[PDB]
């Protein structure tokens, strides 16, 4: 019965609570003073944390899940209920932990030998992704890229077969069809009068927002294409694909390291307020303080006062092995603290910004229960971060808050600079996200059987992403698998949605505010109505479905590309005109080695 | 480390009457199932405890209630507020209350 279920759950809620903090409290305890006296004091911390919610989700299956009626206690059912793993057989349900645990320790301690001096040899991390992002050498560039995906990536081809014919048996076991609908499952909505969500209907939309970027990717194309013949010339075809190395980084998946090059007025420098911060005495603490001022500028709570003392604004005066790594904890009980290394720079002013709206979120939704305080789905949470590190990144922000001459004069070039940066990393990497996770699916539903997957991977990055290869790959190679989210287990199509939800939100939010210009100038500073909706949104957790979520800022029930282009149409009419002589569009023919 | 000192109750079978007190500690019967005095499915032990830390955020840290209840029986008199005294004037016409 009903009734039984919520007596169920609220010994479930006073009993998770506590044993959640404090096995999230000896993590902080690692993470901020290393020793192995606190590793070992955070495993046998963090396992009692994970033996308890197996016990608790077999006791799940004995209430029913089809005979509740309230939509809150069916949705902390079925989070609790979820068998996951364990569906196996118990030999194959460490076989598929081994795979794992090769997959992953492969990534991070391959090396690559120089063929001049086989005595040096270069990880991935230090050197292999120095000379990605810093190199102008064709040649070497070219060693870098080949050596890491036939040393590496070959090493991965028999164990990423394993996983996927393991990972489909967990999936059906679980009533999905595959692994692909499993990863899908997020953004399903069941049975609340008018909101649903399918979890087919979600590769439909992708796909059908995306054929409205192919427009402004391909002028960005053709633009960053005419601009390297000018860096490699006698390398780069005019109306072919770019050639797979020459983009940045080891996968192409930011071309946020092409900036040097294809900027577009280099006499005129981009906007950097680091001198102003050092000629001020700004310590550590004016970087939170002002943070916390833009924030109850627009009617959100202060900081929690608990905030000041127990969290680490800097790597300590202890010379004091931790962890430096920009993040926000949420350990429970109404205890958020922030943990990063913060230096006197415009970068970290503006992560500062970044990551108190990871707190300003978590503090909104700590009235619901325990098992809905995550974000409405995984796209929402980066999404509310990057809208605050927008509006703080702005001009019109940085004179008020005292750090720009009075007589500042922002010309229509710079602004061209800004947004070409801008749309290097945001609309760069919105092909390379759709590429991969359809490639994904179609390889866990059997669309590609395994004698074809580096044969579709290829025409794939050819035709959507118009990125050819500079040396044949047959079926030994597994490229996807050189990714670190491929190797270690993790879901991509959160950054597709993330990028999309970040500007309806921007959007909404500056027609609360009255802004009239563009939307890049727009800040969100002295309103209240604006905040107004946004704490509409940021309370909910998981309580109601995300597609109501969405109403309440946007007034939409999907997710919708128009407010993405309405940020680039300055760069757009632009770039339009940069692109009268050139080609627009590719050729899936051309080849870097086929002359 | 936490406190585990200070508990509360969290099931019972109807609310209190006021000014009501409720010391058992007998086995709570959630499901119709008996429960025979010991734990299970349905079968929870009543009493919680805080564990009070102090790394707590406020709304989570303990605070101490003191509840003061006038009451007004049918008796003669009792307790009541303080009184105070001025100075004497001795010598002059004055309106005086002893
Ligand atoms: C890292 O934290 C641990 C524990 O928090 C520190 O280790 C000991 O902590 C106790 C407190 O319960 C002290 O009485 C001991 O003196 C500490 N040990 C030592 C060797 O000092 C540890 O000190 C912390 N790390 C550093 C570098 O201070
Ligand atoms: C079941 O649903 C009802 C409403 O559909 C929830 O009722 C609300 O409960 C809160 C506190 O529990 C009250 O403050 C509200 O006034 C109630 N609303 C109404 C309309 O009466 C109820 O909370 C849900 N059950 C659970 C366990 O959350
Ligand atoms: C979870 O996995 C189990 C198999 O281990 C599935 O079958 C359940 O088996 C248990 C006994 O171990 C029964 O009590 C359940 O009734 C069975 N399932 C149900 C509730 O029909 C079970 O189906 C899986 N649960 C999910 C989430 O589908
Ligand atoms: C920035 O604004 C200036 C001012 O309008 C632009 O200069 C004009 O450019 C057009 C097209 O080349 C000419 O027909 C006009 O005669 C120019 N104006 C003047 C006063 O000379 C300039 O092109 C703009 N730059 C960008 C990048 O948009
Ligand atoms: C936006 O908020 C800021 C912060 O309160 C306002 O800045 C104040 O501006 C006045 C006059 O411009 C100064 O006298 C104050 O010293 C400023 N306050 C601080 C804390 O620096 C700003 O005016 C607001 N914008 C609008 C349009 O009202
Ligand atoms: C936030 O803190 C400041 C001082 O730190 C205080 O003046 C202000 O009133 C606080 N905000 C609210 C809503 O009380």
């Amino acid at each position: 019965i009903e009734e039984q279920a919520k007596t169920f759950l609220d010994k479930f809620n006073h009993e998770a609570e506590d044993l959640f903090y404090q096995s999230s409290l000896a993590s902080w305890n690692y993470n901020t003073n290393i020793t192995e006296e606190n590793v070992q004091n955070m495993n046998n911390a963090g396992d009692k944390w994970s033996a308890f919610l197996k016990e608790q989700s077999t006791l799940a299956q004995m209430y029913p899940l089809q005979e509740i009626q309230n939509l809150t206690v069916k949705l902390q059912l079925q989070a609790l209920q979820q068998n996951g793993s364990s569906v196996l057989s118990e030999d194959k349900s460490k076989r598929l932990n081994t795979i794992l645990n090769t997959m992953s320790t492969i990534y991070s301690t391959g090396k690559v030998c120089n063929p001049d001096n086989p005595q040096e040899c270069l990880l991935l991390e230090p050197g292999l992704n120095e000379i990605m992002a810093n190199s102008l050498d064709y040649n070497e560039r070219l060693w870098a890229w080949e050596s890491w995906r036939s040393e590496v990536g070959k090493q991965l081809r028999p164990l990423y077969e394993e996983y996927v014919v393991l990972k489909n048996e967990m999936a059906r076991a679980n009533h999905y069809e595959d692994y692909g609908d499993y990863w899908r499952g997020d953004y399903e909505v069941n049975g609340v009068d008018g909101y649903d969500y399918s979890r087919g209907q979600l590769i439909e939309d992708v796909e059908h927002t995306f054929e409205e970027i192919k427009p402004l990717y391909e002028h960005l194309h053709a633009y960053v294409r005419a601009k390297l013949m000018n860096a490699y010339p006698s390398y780069i075809s005019p109306i072919g694909c770019l050639p797979a190395h020459l983009l940045g980084d080891m996968w192409g998946r930011f071309w946020t390291n092409l900036y040097s090059l294809t900027v577009p007025f280099g006499q005129k420098p981009n906007i950097d307020v680091t001198d102003a911060m050092v000629d001020q005495a700004w310590d550590a603490q004016r970087i939170f303080k002002e943070a916390e001022k833009f924030f109850v500028s627009v009617g959100l709570p202060n900081m929690t006062q608990g905030f000041w003392e127990n969290s680490m604004l800097t790597d300590p005066g202890n010379v004091q092995k931790a962890v430096c790594h920009p993040t926000a904890w949420d350990l429970g009980k109404g205890d958020f603290r922030i943990l990063m290394c913060t230096k006197v720079t415009m970068d970290d002013f503006l992560t500062a910004h970044h990551e108190m709206g990871h707190i300003q979120y978590d503090m909104a939704y700590a009235a619901q229960p325990f098992l809905l305080r995550n974000g409405a789905n995984e796209g929402f949470h980066e999404a509310v971060g990057e809208i605050m590190s927008l509006s703080a990144a702005t001009p019109k922000h940085l004179k008020s808050i005292g750090l720009l001459s009075p007589d500042f004069q922002e010309d229509n070039e710079t602004e061209i600079n800004f947004l070409l940066k801008q749309a290097l990393t945001i609309v760069g990497t919105l092909p390379f996200t759709y590429m991969l996770e359809k490639w994904r699916w179609m390889v866990f539903k059997g669309e590609i059987p395994k004698d074809q997957w580096m044969k579709k991977w290829w025409e794939m990055k050819r035709e959507i992403v118009g990125v050819v290869e500079p040396v044949p790959h047959d079926e030994t190679y597994c490229d996807p698998a050189s990714l670190f989210h491929v190797s270690n287990d993790y879901s991509f199509i959160r950054y597709y949605t993330r990028t999309l939800y970040q500007f309806q939100f921007q959007e909404a939010l500056c027609q609360a505010a009255k802004h009239e210009g563009p939307l890049h100038k727009c800040d969100i500073s002295n309103s209240t109505e604006a905040g107004q909706k946004l704490f509409n949104m940021l309370r909910l957790g998981k309580s109601e479905p995300w597609t109501l979520a969405l109403e309440n800022v946007v007034g939409a029930k999907n997710m919708n590309v128009r407010p993405l282009l309405n940020y680039f149409e300055p760069l757009f009419t632009w770039l339009k005109d940069q692109n009268k002589n050139s080609f627009v569009g590719w050729s899936t023919d051309w080849s870097p080695y086929a002359d | 480390g936490g406190n585990y000192n200070y508990l509360y109750r969290l099931f019972r079978k109807s609310n209190l009457k006021p000014f009501e007190r409720d010391i058992s500690t007998e086995i709570y019967q959630a499901g119709s199932t008996p429960c025979n005095g010991v734990e299970g499915f349905n079968c929870y032990f009543p009493l919680q405890s805080y564990g009070f830390q102090p790394t707590n955020g406020v709304g989570y840290q303990p605070y101490r209630v003191v509840v003061l209840s006038f009451e007004l029986l049918h008796a003669p008199a009792t307790v009541c507020g303080p009184k105070k005294s001025t100075n004497l004037v001795k010598n002059k016409c004055v309106n005086f209350n002893f």
